């Protein structure tokens, strides 16, 4: 991310078949798995980068990623269920107790006696 | 003061400025000149140089008319062309970027007349203005300054009416998706050239225009080194 | 109070 | 690596000293050693017999004190021809040249059977040094005379590092042996045989002064004085094994000369310790051993380079005060050894000598600091770092080298208060031999005690000390001091740490059943202000507890009543400096604005969960495309705002945060602009549609933008939330960027130049505005003082009508560069601190030759690579072989974000960019000139207006100030929306407008914050115009003029002056009143 916070993020996605299709399956030919499979890790880098990992959050919320995703693979083949399956978090940054109490959105004690 | 007209031909035609408290005889003067043009919108028009600030089309016919009853003349102005005060309109980015919806100096503009009668009854006319200011200075008309447009651009921070805006959008985009579909139907309507050449169009495209500006934006791999019995020769030679 | 010359041909620099 | 070595070879040939001077004063010198062999012997005298002699003698014996009484002094006087020897760099040939001087150390040895063995004791030794020198000026004066070189010759006494118990005669030459040009002093140092005291009585741990207590001060001055001749021998040999020894060595002078490092004494205040002397022998040390397994760390083959960073390396890593201490054999590998005498120690075990007793534990702290950070300058790559290394002075200004400066008034200040004076005694006396020596220590203490974690680095200066005094005299006199107490007053200046220096609350030793010693000095320390107190998660610890202020620090309290308790209870501690720029800062209308901390974000954080409330309402709707994301772009969500927001405050200029709201990707968008800009507010009006029925506690209308040249059909959704907060939302679509690139390549070749301009604030907008607020806010909560400094920064230029053309975002990013780039300073952590830096950086910054780039990143990745900074280091140079003399561009500020570097910086008319940096050079050259006092900073933020060519004075219906959230107040909008014109400022806009008008002929400004700048009532605005040179003289008239003129002949006309009035008084109406040409 744009806060130094190394992540590893998990798509999964599969073909469908189109209204009129009649034949049972709906398989892709490998050229057109690697083509979305470019597509997808492209827009996937771009929005990590983009973005820090409390706006990264705030995208998976919305499931905003998925739909952007099927808009650009939706010339290659059709697709149904895309996710984003899972993120791992592999390396962080010194800890900044500033920014996170900026996320949460300083206290007197009481005199004992 | 004696100055009534530049050589080069521009008849000053000076004016008296508002009183206002800030600013306890000070004059503005505007230079003239008769506009020839073969251009029909821009023929019947006078060329006018340094106008007063924000100088719209009710202005002048304020003056035309203030004119006209103090020389008795019949002049009536029809539009103000070309004024760019702040150079706002000096580009139609709408024109560069489509055809669709757009087919298509500073400090000047150009004052069109109603007919050939009345532009040479106001030049007649501005012509005995200028000789006021060498004689008789306290004549001299007054520009008011003040108008309901001047209201308009002065109120900055006024929020736009919610009912005019709904109107205008839904009026410009309706005349949009017809002018975008015509335009789809014309490529793809197998276009064939008089002496019988279809033009080629892909799938998708959508205007005439896109296609023509696609085109203006737009044998040694497969040579062997070593084929014939010259180039073995040759490179015999150069291998000794 | 702070005031300086107006320079035109950055002879400032 | 070569670059950096062809720089180290240019600077040492310019500092080179020029040769001719040395035989100058070799011709010199060496004729005054025959004057010296020619003062004649003399006989033993008691103290009663010297005094009769000196009695009638101009000169006076320069007794240190306490100086010798009657019954103490039954040892008796003597004078024999001394060992005479040179010393110092100029023995070793490691001088340079110095503009202020340099200083030829003469050494004079007393023969050994003037002393007895144990003269070491009760000053003993001392005071015959003090006659052996008093008697020496007697007879080298008259001698003076004699060979009649008194002419230009003056004499005058002082003290060796201005070590109080060692006196010297200083020799210098005023206006054939006059040596003035050479800019050379003859040092005479009176010294010991050496090993004439045993050694091991004259250990730091020992004593030497009866009364028991260590004297650690007074046993190094009488060892080190026995020690001068075998520390030269231990150079010389060093000097010749390696052959870079010496350029080494004014590599290392340069360096502390610029920091402000001396060799001087810092027990009475001033910073110092090391010098060329202490670097030498340091390196020496290292050369022969230096590691735990005294293993080698320098070797003699190691070059000038080398050798200078292993030095700083050491420095940086290992300690020598606290844990761990080096020892080495200057007659045998140095070792580090890992215990520690919780002082700087570089101990000598051939002679019992530790070099740095000079020095404080203070300033070895600060040193650790700069060799640390000049150890990471050295360690980069990507730029250079000679410059900042060697060819910059951080000492010329306190404010700039110190976040917070004190200056403590001691009561009775023409003796220190009896009381005061009283708790000096005569135990402290034998530690510390003078009373500054004393105070000094007493003040660090205490106030490093009571600040604790709040501060880095402290330092306490005894400001106005003086080292010489006329051979009349036998003490420094000063004018307050009365030969009590060499200084006027001390003044305490802090490193404050800013992640706690505004922390409410004091932690202490936590509770216990029986009181523990930490516990018991807390609680005597605060005294009545120590308190037991609880918390939430249940601890129980003595804890004291202060309020926070919007017009001082916490430490000023601190401080204040710390050093008042222990100190004197009639001390004066002010800091004004700080309490004026903290003034001047807006004070938002909150409740409890006053109590607020400038390190406070709460304002900004209110106004953001606003917005979250407002986000969820939005995706939550229901629209014919899915909303892609919706991203804060406002001031107030990258805490940068002049004013803080405050609730229904909607005067404020910045009230209206700017939001970008991105819908997903889809085909349907139209292709041709209008169209398209039309399709955004198609959607706007269904988002405010749903907003008013839903949400009806929600607040909405249109308003229009203009700020994209020629597109003038942005209409932006204006939401007034219920808590207060205004947003303003306008829709990016993808479509848009390659709709104005079609623009650009359609354009006709001589509008292309225009047509990039327009995409250059639209990008500057959408697309770079996104980045810029993303970075700003993340590296800001790391840099706390950054939020403040820039708002700051902000009110100045607008003060001086400098914002109407300056775009914010330009602001930040040279108020960011003393963060980013401190070097050579440290990171600013205070207000004053910060303000002043960036000043000083506008002020040197020559932007025709020199581009301003920054690694927005936090203290150590983003950081620039060697590949991206010398690619925009070419972009400049493209940019500049267009564009030599500045004209087009001025400020060249690039980044990760923006790699062009003309982003945020064109447009800027060049008299704009000459005012800024003119106006930079003046404040610090005022500031120079006279100290930073409460008349500097008002004249810093009081704007001339006597350049413009017109003045025009403007004062609104109602005052603004009130509106703005200004504490010198509205609680709900307004219900018809048309009235919140009625409570604006329209003057900025009447000059973006006039602009255009007169771009070719007038550059008009005006200040865009009223509420802040306009009076009391914030209601009273000005513009200023300027007539460029051209049209200021009359021209000849062609239809191309683009002018407003008045004739003067047929063909020559003149700026209609009177005229242009007339245009801008009515804009104004009754806005306008006074007009000043
Ligand atoms: N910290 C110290 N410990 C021991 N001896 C010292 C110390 N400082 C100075 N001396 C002695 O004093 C002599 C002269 O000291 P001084 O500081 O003038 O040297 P320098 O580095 O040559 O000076 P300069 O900066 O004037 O060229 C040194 O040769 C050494 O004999
Ligand atoms: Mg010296």
């Amino acid at each position: 991310t744009s806060d130094d916070y190394v992540l590893r993020i998990f798509a999964i996605a599969f073909t469908r078949k189109q209204a009129n299709q009649v034949k049972r399956h709906s398989y892709a030919q490998s050229s057109h798995i690697r083509a979305i499979r470019k597509v997808i890790s492209e827009i996937l880098t771009k929005e990590v980068q983009g973005s820090t990992l409390a706006q990264l959050t705030s995208k998976l919320i919305p499931e905003v990623i998925n739909k952007e995703i099927e808009n650009a693979t939706k010339d290659i083949f059709p697709l149904q269920n895309i996710h984003v399956r899972k993120v791992k978090l592999l390396k962080q940054p010194k800890f900044d107790v500033g920014a996170l109490m900026a996320l949460h959105g300083e206290e007197k004690g009481k005199k004992v006696t | 003061e004696d100055i009534s007209a530049m050589k080069n031909g521009f008849i000053v035609v000076p004016f008296k400025l508002p009183d206002h408290k800030a600013l306890p005889a000070s004059l503005h003067f505007m230079f003239a000149k008769r506009h020839q043009s073969s251009n029909s919108n821009e023929s019947d028009c006078l060329f006018l140089v340094n106008l007063p600030l924000l100088s719209n089309i009710e202005h002048m016919k304020k003056f035309v008319g203030q004119l006209c009853g103090k020389y008795d003349t019949v002049s009536h102005v029809e539009e103000l062309l070309y004024n760019d005060e702040f150079g706002l309109h000096e580009v139609d980015l709408s024109a560069l970027t489509s055809d669709l919806m757009s087919s298509t100096p500073r400090n000047t503009a150009l004052l069109k007349f109603v007919d050939a009668a009345s532009i040479n009854n106001c030049w007649n006319a501005l012509k005995k203005y200028s000789n006021l200011h060498a004689k008789h200075p306290n004549e001299l008309f007054e520009w008011t300054y003040t108008t309901p447009s001047f209201t308009t651009f002065v109120n900055f921070y006024k929020p736009l009416d919610i009912d005019y805006l709904k109107e205008d959008i839904h009026t410009h985009m309706a005349i949009f998706e017809q002018r975008e579909a015509q335009a789809q139907e014309d490529v793809q309507s197998s276009i064939v050239d008089e002496d019988g050449f279809t033009l080629v169009v892909g799938k998708n495209t959508k205007s005439l225009n896109s296609i023509r500006k696609k085109i203006l934006n737009k044998i040694d791999k497969k040579a062997k080194k070593d084929f014939y019995r010259f180039q073995v020769r040759e490179r015999k030679k150069q291998e000794i | 109070s702070l005031s300086a010359g107006f320079d035109w041909t950055a002879s400032i620099l | 690596s070569n670059i950096f070595k062809l720089q180290i070879d240019e600077l040492l040939e310019q500092v080179k000293l020029k040769q001719k001077h040395v035989l100058k004063v070799e011709k010199f010198l060496h004729k005054l050693y025959d004057i010296l062999q020619e003062i004649p012997d003399w006989e033993e005298k008691s103290l009663a017999e010297v005094d009769s002699f000196f009695k009638n003698k101009i000169v006076s014996v320069p007794f240190v004190d306490p100086k010798p009484i009657p019954q103490n002094t039954n040892y008796k006087f003597n004078y024999k021809k001394p060992d005479i020897s040179l010393i110092g760099s100029f023995a070793l040939k490691a001088g340079i040249y110095q503009p202020n001087g340099s200083s030829i150390d003469t050494l004079l040895t007393m023969p050994k059977e003037l002393f007895e063995k144990k003269d070491f004791l009760n000053f003993r030794c001392l005071h015959k040094r003090s006659v052996y020198l008093a008697y020496l000026t007697h007879h080298l004066l008259i001698l003076l005379k004699k060979d009649k070189l008194d002419s230009f010759l003056q004499l005058e006494y002082s003290y060796f590092d201005n070590d109080p118990l060692l006196p010297i005669l200083r020799i210098s030459c005023s206006k054939d042996y006059n040596f003035y040009k050479t800019r050379f002093s003859i040092n005479l140092l009176i010294g010991f045989p050496y090993k004439v005291f045993e050694p091991k009585k004259l250990l730091p741990n020992r004593n030497c002064i009866r009364i028991l207590p260590a004297t650690p001060l007074y046993n190094f001055s009488v060892l080190s004085s026995s020690t001068h001749e075998n520390y030269l021998k231990y150079l010389y040999k060093t000097k010749k094994q390696t052959e870079s020894f010496v350029e080494a060595t004014v590599l290392g002078r340069l360096w502390l000369q610029q920091r402000g490092f001396s060799s001087n004494m810092s027990h009475s205040g001033s910073l110092g310790g090391f010098g060329t002397f202490e670097f030498t022998i340091l390196m020496a040390a290292l050369l022969n051993g230096g590691g735990i397994n005294s293993n080698k760390i320098l070797l003699h083959g190691f070059s000038s380079y080398q050798l200078f960073k292993g030095v700083i390396k050491y420095l940086a890593t290992m300690d020598l005060c606290h844990d761990g201490h080096l020892q080495f054999h200057s007659n045998p590998a140095s070792k580090y050894i890992d215990e520690g005498f919780q002082t700087p120690t570089l101990f000598d075990k051939s002679t019992k000598v530790n070099i740095l007793t000079k020095m404080t534990v203070s300033s070895y702290q600060i040193l650790k600091e700069y060799a640390g950070e000049t150890l990471r300058m050295l360690n980069n790559v990507v730029q250079d770092q000679f410059s900042n290394i060697f060819l910059t002075n951080i000492s010329r200004f306190d404010n700039l080298k110190y976040d917070l400066c004190y200056d403590v008034q001691l009561p009775l200040g023409n003796n220190l208060e009896t009381s005061l004076a009283a708790t000096f005694g005569s135990m402290e006396r034998v530690k510390f031999i003078t009373l500054e020596n004393f105070l000094a220590h007493k003040i660090t203490n205490v106030a490093r005690y009571a600040l604790g974690d709040r501060i880095k680095y402290i330092q306490i200066e005894m400001v106005g000390q003086k080292s010489d005094f006329p051979i009349t005299k036998r003490k420094v006199y000063s004018n307050t001091g009365g030969n009590h107490f060499n200084f006027d007053f001390v003044r305490v200046k802090l490193i404050v740490n800013p992640s706690e220096c505004d922390k409410l609350v004091t932690k202490g030793p936590a509770h216990s059943e029986t009181m523990s010693t930490e516990a018991a000095v807390f609680k005597n320390f605060w005294g009545i202000k120590s308190s037991l107190r609880r918390f939430k998660d249940g601890s129980i610890t003595h804890c004291c507890v202060w309020s926070t202020s919007s017009s001082e620090p916490i430490i000023s309290s601190i401080v204040n009543f710390a050093l008042q308790k222990h100190v004197s209870k009639k001390a004066q501690i002010s800091n004004e400096t700080i309490k004026k720029f903290h003034n001047f800062l807006p004070l938002p209308n909150l409740p409890s604005s006053a109590k607020t901390s400038v390190l406070n974000l709460s304002s900004f954080f209110n106004l953001k969960k606003s917005f979250d409330d407002l986000y969820k309402i939005i995706f939550q709707m229901k629209l014919p495309l899915s909303v892609k994301s919706i991203l804060p772009v406002g001031s107030a969500f990258r805490y940068t705002s002049l004013c803080q927001p405050v609730p229904f405050a909607y005067s404020d200029p910045d009230f209206f945060q700017d939001v970008i709201l991105e819908f997903e990707t889809s085909p349907k968008w139209p292709d041709e602009i209008t169209s398209l800009e039309k399709a955004k507010t198609a959607f706007l009006l269904k988002i405010q549609e749903e907003l008013s029925a839903n949400s009806s506690t929600y607040r909405s209308f249109f308003s229009r933008d203009e700020s994209i040249p020629y597109n003038l059909e942005i209409v932006t959704l204006n939401i007034l939330t219920p808590e207060g907060y205004g947003f303003k939302f306008r829709v990016l679509t993808e479509r848009d960027e390659i709709l104005y690139l079609r623009a650009i390549a359609n354009a006709r070749n001589e509008l292309k130049p225009e047509l990039e301009a327009t995409f250059l604030k639209f990008t500057a907008k959408y697309l770079a505005s996104v980045r810029h607020t993303r970075t700003l806010e993340n590296i800001s909560h790391s840099y706390q003082f950054y939020s403040p400094v820039v708002r700051l920064f902000k009110r100045w230029l607008d003060t001086h009508l400098l914002l109407g053309h300056i775009t914010d975002e330009l602001a930040e990013l040279i108020a960011i560069k003393p963060f980013v780039d401190p070097a050579p300073y440290f990171i600013p952590g205070s207000l004053e601190n910060g303000f002043l830096k960036v000043l000083k950086f506008i002020s040197q910054w020559n932007w025709k030759d020199d581009p301003l780039i920054l690694d927005l990143v936090k203290p150590e990745s983003e950081r620039l690579t060697l590949a991206q900074y010398k690619g925009i280091q070419m972009n400049f140079t493209n940019l500049r072989n267009s564009d030599p003399n500045g004209t087009h561009l001025q400020f060249f500020v690039a980044s990760k974000n923006d790699p062009s570097g003309i982003l945020y910086s064109s447009g800027i008319p060049l008299p704009i960019a000459t005012r800024l940096t003119a106006l930079a050079k003046v404040a610090v050259n005022l500031l120079q000139t006279h100290g930073l006092n409460q008349q500097t900073i008002n004249l810093l933020f009081t704007p001339g207006l006597k350049d413009y060519d017109f003045v025009v004075d403007l004062r609104t219906p109602i005052g603004l100030k009130s509106s703005c959230g200004i504490l010198s107040a509205p609680s709900n909008f307004p219900e018809n929306l048309n009235d919140l014109s009625e409570k604006m400022d329209p003057t900025y806009q009447l000059v973006k407008y006039l602009n255009l008008k007169y771009k070719n002929s007038l550059i008009l400004s005006s200040r865009k914050y009223i509420g802040v700048n306009g009076g009391e009532k914030g209601d009273k605005n000005v513009i200023t115009g300027l007539i460029k040179p051209l049209f200021k003289g009359a021209h000849k008239f062609r239809v191309n003029l683009d002018c407003n003129v008045k004739p003067v002949d047929d063909e020559n006309v003149i700026l209609n002056k009177e005229a242009i009035f007339h245009e801008i008084a009515a804009f104004g109406n009754d806005m306008v009143i006074n007009f000043e040409t």
